[PDB]
């Protein structure tokens, strides 16, 4: 089955740091664009970052730029996410989410409420 | 919240879903071969017809 | 024998045939549009069931408008039944969440799928008025407009603020660069601004789907 | 000037107002009596003496300015030529260089080869087109149609300069003038749908919403109609006022009933395509600067061949002398270009063209699947 | 002017006056030695 | 008390994953090795049928395997006669967008349906010699995307709101609603017996259900992306589902497992239909390169390509007595095989 399991949640005092995993089993996961979602309390689903199937195209939102660094390891089957520098602002759940489909630039609807491939995601609070 | 009560009903699936009698795999895969071999004579795509029985050409 | 039930045949494919040769000049004297958008972008205002249709009609040119109203937020099943349509119209608030990034994502969605590869976008930035009023009482958000200069070729309006100027031709920007990055000739985008108050917003769709049938007839002919 | 009829229409007509004269002479001294020598009304000489006549003003090719020459002898009689039992005569003043050669003769057969060579080019690359259109089901537009009647009107041309040189060039019946008459009127039909297809691409940038069958049956009629419009009424005015020989000499002016069409058309394609470029031009800049200078440049070279704008340099040069350095400039230019034009257009428009490639492409490769 | 109605008329005409110049010198030809 | 229900969840998925394990004593292709290859598979187009003026999204034979409805997104359904090429009726809908069509084996109704999330039934045998329309079903919140008939009466149909609906036709009201499904719903497929249906839907599963009682009975998983398109085996015992993971893979019911896969390295586009052969040695699939490939069900070969559409392959059906294959895409052309 299509499964995403996060972890490397806590807690961090700001101005901290931590990493974030998500393994993945499934499906080639060389074949995915990947990326990380994340839902603040009382808000929806906001875009963080995303990965090629290769890491050659990296994009973040404004709000982390210089601050968060996306890498895959095709390998491993593993995505990370290091977080660094953290504003009292980014406490939210992250999420690892994938492109619905192989070999493709677009990925619609990772944002959205019911997602089919997404994980539970993993609770960062700073 | 509604994921508890989704939950549940997931739960509750899963559990009506497990407890099924499964057969082996080498029964159902004789199954599709002797129903494949028993009506090969009866396929036009796998056994073209002779044109003159050919409703789409003459 | 059996003759007299084939010519009853014949005449009835005669009628049918017939027929959809005034639906075919009917069909294809038509424009049809898509009418998308996000959250909060005033698409309703400028209107003025799964689907909302609504016709309109400038200089003898019958205009087709469909907006989707009861699917769900997935899209990427039901976004591709509108190929064959002349333009997309897409409209942002351009002025809580990050609607304006989410915006952006679903244009690059839109402009880099298999299938949308030659249908063009009308972009319609909105709601500059309170964009205005907001500048006047960002960089939090996109850190590259503390390093971003007024394009020289700009067209303000008169008397109006340059820091509204800028705003605002950051914003195209920002959508200017999805919109440069790929296409390779097959499907182009139109910016526009629209405030509150914009009666010209039909000539402006006008104009458009004028100027992407133009360019097809000169893409048919290898001239482009 | 001249025909070998009226030449020789004037000579008669002198013999006879002579006959007139030469009897109420010779019927009624000692000179010699003016004679008929089958050209000239000879004087009356003096006994003699060497007679001196000006040159006949009847005679085109003589030079009206000299004097032929009889001898008379002293008794009255015209004196023989020693040794021969005929009268010395001397013409050299009027016909001394009177063979001026045929220099114009060798120019003439270089632009007949000029012309059949490239009229057999293009016939046989344009059959080759009409063809590959005709065959795939795909390309049936619109746009494709207008180009087959095109192509049909340029192999039509050829055939009937073909035609009209094997009949005129190895007279006063009908397989002459059927030939001319065929000539003229598919010559017409060709600059008429050149003219077609530069109206339909202008009406396809500048309205863009069109009836297509409407328009397309009034550009089929269009160009097959106006071209027998104006033919049939030079031809009802030949048989009328002229009706002499076979058609092709000109007669008086009323070669403009179809000349005068065919440069209107000239000059309307040139402001269409003019008009045209401008709109690329304009769609150039507002899509963003070499390459679209480079672009423009194209797309101008490949609309060239279609407007047929090489026309337009000599659209507006009188009839000129045929042995001026305009002439053969314009003879060469136009053989020249003319006789490749449905070359070039097969070309670009069958041949070149991504879409007729790619039906051939996909034909093929399943032509060798099935091998 | 049209190229090829005017290379018609020319050589129509051109061939006219070769007969006609033809025809004038076998005239004179045979007028004045027979 | 949220996790203990997950982790129930959890360790009932791992039960059925080792109780799935258990019973794969052997592969498919260990025993249908020795079979005898089927040969290269060449056919040839045999009627273009001609009159749609956008693209064509559903087709579905008649029982009769005469007759095919059309539906093209122009907002006609046309229907031909397949033997000689003639138009029999030429349906004006409501709505353009039409993404479904099915035909009523009694041959009587003809059902379309699309983004007005709506199923409008149409009476094809009337007294005033006019098609119109019988009823208009409403209730489901998303688009239609499959519909399929199963009396003069009955009609299931699927929506983009993530739930199969079974309806009375005589009344207007839908009598059982299947949910289950947490993405929409993109194709069915009817059991021979029609007491069973299999729907597959944009969260990479397939589902069981009893027509009967409503309940879901068996839930398939395996493919990677959204499933497009379902097809029953010829004897109810298994089914074919094709995705946009460019793969096209078979299930059993009373093993509850994946028996084979059919994909190739030089195949990178999605499928958009399945069917099956009158004897179901054959796999007919249509994909998003504009081609139909013919696969070997009992093993994993190619046998045939049908080639000849200029667009996106949309539909695919194989008649009652398996004498021909229809196909259509979006060159709005309709191709008839054999």
């Amino acid at each position: 089955q299509v499964q995403l399991q996060e972890s490397g949640g806590g807690l961090v005092q700001p101005g901290g740091s931590l990493r974030l995993s998500c393994a993945a089993s499934g499906f080639t996961f060389s074949n995915y664009k990947m990326n990380w979602v994340r839902q603040a309390p009382g808000k929806g689903l906001e875009w963080v970052s995303d990965i090629s199937q290769s890491g050659a195209s990296i994009s973040y939102t404004g709000s982390v730029k210089g601050r968060f660094t996306i890498s895959r390891d095709n390998a491993k089957n593993t995505l990370y996410l290091q977080m660094n520098s953290l504003k009292p602002e980014d406490t939210a759940v992250y999420y690892c989410a994938r492109c619905p489909a192989p070999f493709t630039r677009d990925c619609f609807d990772v944002t959205s409420t019911t997602y089919a491939y997404r994980g539970q995601g993993t609770q960062v609070t700073v | 919240t509604a994921s508890i009560a989704q939950a549940r009903k997931l739960v509750e699936q899963l559990k009506m879903e497990a407890n099924i009698d499964r057969i082996k795999v080498s029964k159902a895969a004789a199954d599709l071969m002797a129903y494949c071999e028993a009506h090969a004579k009866e396929d036009p795509l796998l056994t073209p017809v002779p044109a003159s029985e050919n409703p789409f050409r003459e | 024998d059996q003759r007299n039930e084939e010519k009853a045949q014949r005449e009835a494919n005669k009628k049918i045939e017939k027929q959809l040769q005034k639906d075919k000049q009917v069909y294809r004297a038509t424009h049809r549009l898509l009418l998308l958008g996000a959250g909060e972008s005033g698409k309703s205002t400028i209107v003025k069931s799964g689907i909302f249709e609504t016709k309109f009609q400038v200089d003898k040119v019958n205009f087709h408008m469909f907006d989707v109203g009861a699917q769900r937020d997935e899209r990427r099943k039901w976004i591709q039944c509108f190929n064959d349509v002349t333009a997309i119209i897409f409209v942002v608030a351009s002025s809580q969440t990050n609607r304006l990034q989410a915006a952006l994502k679903l244009f690059d969605s839109i402009w880099n799928n298999k299938w949308l590869r030659d249908t063009s976008v009308i972009l319609f930035l909105n709601k500059q008025d309170l964009l205005a009023e907001k500048v006047l009482a960002i960089e939090d958000y996109f850190p590259e407009f503390a390093r971003y200069t007024t394009p020289e070729d700009a067209t303000p309006e008169p008397g109006e603020d340059p820091r509204v100027t800028r705003a605002k031709y950051f914003i195209r920007d920002e959508f200017l660069r999805i919109s440069t990055a790929s296409g390779d000739g097959r499907h182009y985008c139109y910016p526009h601004f629209t405030c509150a108050v914009d009666t010209e917003n039909i000539r402006r769709v006008f104009n458009d789907c004028r100027d992407i049938i133009q360019r097809m007839h000169l893409r048919q002919y290898e001239l482009l | 000037v001249m025909t070998k009829e009226e030449q020789i229409f004037l000579l008669h007509r002198a013999q006879a107002q002579c006959e007139k004269r030469l009897k109420e002479v010779l019927q009624r001294g000692r000179p010699c009596l003016p004679e008929w020598d089958h050209i000239l009304c000879w004087p009356l000489g003096a006994p003699g003496e060497v007679v001196a006549v000006p040159c006949p003003d009847y005679i085109y090719d003589f030079n009206h300015k000299g004097h032929a020459y009889r001898r008379c002898d002293r008794n009255g009689s015209w004196e023989l030529v020693p040794g021969h039992n005929r009268t010395w005569a001397n013409y050299s003043e009027c016909v001394k260089f009177l063979t001026n050669e045929t220099r114009e003769r060798e120019v003439f057969d270089r632009l007949a080869m000029i012309y059949t060579v490239g009229y057999s080019v293009s016939l046989a690359s344009l059959t080759v087109a009409v063809l590959i259109l005709a065959y795939f089901r795909r390309l049936h537009c619109t746009r494709n149609y207008i180009h087959m009647h095109l192509f049909l009107s340029f192999m039509l041309r050829a055939v009937s300069i073909f035609v009209k040189d094997a009949v005129l060039y190895s007279a006063g019946y009908a397989g002459c003038r059927v030939a001319v008459t065929f000539f003229l009127y598919f010559l017409a039909t060709n600059y008429y749908w050149i003219l077609v297809e530069g109206l339909y691409l202008h009406s396809l940038i500048f309205m863009a919403f069109f009836s297509e069958k409407k328009y397309l049956w009034g550009f089929t009629v269009f160009g097959w109609g106006l071209p027998a419009v104006f033919v049939a009424v030079w031809v009802s005015v030949r048989a009328t006022l002229a009706n002499t020989g076979c058609w092709d000499l000109s007669s008086g002016n009323k070669k403009w009933i179809i000349q005068v069409p065919i440069l209107a058309s000239i000059v309307l394609n040139f402001i269409l395509f003019i008009n045209i470029v401008r709109v690329l031009a304009t769609k150039l800049r507002e899509t963003n600067t070499r390459q679209q200078y480079r672009k423009l440049l194209k797309s101008t070279l490949v609309l060239m061949p279609l407007f047929g704008v090489h026309y337009i340099v000599f659209m507006a040069t009188p009839y000129t002398e045929v042995s001026g350095t305009l002439w053969q400039v314009q003879m060469h230019y136009e053989m020249l270009f003319n006789s490749f034009q449905g070359f070039f257009v097969a070309i670009i428009y069958c041949f070149c063209n991504g879409e007729v490639q790619a039906e051939i492409k996909k034909s093929w490769s399943r032509w060798t699947l099935a091998l | 002017s049209v190229s090829e109605i005017q290379l018609m008329h020319n050589l129509g005409k051109h061939l006219n006056s070769m007969e006609r110049v033809e025809w004038l010198r076998k005239k004179l030809q045979d007028v004045h030695n027979f | 008390e949220l996790d203990q229900l997950r982790q129930e969840a959890e360790q009932l998925k791992n039960q059925i994953r080792d109780a799935r394990k258990a019973c794969a004593d052997a592969t498919l292709s260990q025993i249908t090795n020795n079979i005898d290859p089927v040969g290269r598979i060449q056919m040839r187009t045999r009627r273009t049928l001609r009159g749609h003026l956008a693209k064509i999204y559903a087709m579905h034979w008649g029982t009769d395997s005469r007759l095919l409805v059309s539906a093209s997104q122009d907002g006609k359904l046309i229907i031909w006669d397949s033997y000689t090429t003639n138009k029999v009726h030429a349906i004006p809908l409501r709505s353009s967008w039409v993404m479904t069509c099915a035909y009523a084996p009694s041959g009587n109704y003809v059902a379309c349906g699309g983004l007005d999330n709506i199923c409008s039934i149409y009476n094809l045998k009337t007294r005033e010699g006019n098609v119109r329309v019988s009823r208009e079903l409403a209730g489901h919140t998303g688009y239609l995307s499959c519909c399929r008939f199963l009396d003069d009466n009955q009609i299931v149909t699927s929506s983009g709101d993530t739930t199969c609906a079974l309806w009375d036709i005589e009344t207007g009201q839908q009598t059982t609603t299947f949910t289950g499904h947490t993405g929409d719903v993109m194709s069915l497929s009817l059991a021979p017996d029609t007491r069973l249906f299999v729907s597959g839907a944009c969260d990479a599963s397939a589902k069981l259900w009893d027509v009967r009682e409503g309940m879901c009975r068996q839930t398939f998983t395996g493919h990677e992306s959204d499933i497009n398109a379902i097809c029953f085996f010829p004897n109810g015992n298994a089914f074919a589902t094709g995705s946009d993971d460019a793969t096209c893979r078979l299930f059993d019911l009373r093993a509850d497992q994946e028996l084979m896969t059919y994909s190739h390295d030089n195949i990178i586009c999605g499928i958009t239909s399945v069917s099956f052969s009158k004897s179901g040695r054959l796999l007919l699939a249509g994909y998003d390169d504009f081609n139909c490939n013919v696969w070997d069900a009992l093993k994993a070969d190619r046998a045939g390509v049908l080639a000849g559409h200029d667009n996106r392959v949309s539909c695919l059906g194989v008649t009652d007595d398996g004498m021909a294959v229809a196909t259509g895409s979006w060159d709005s052309f309709l191709k008839i095989w054999n």
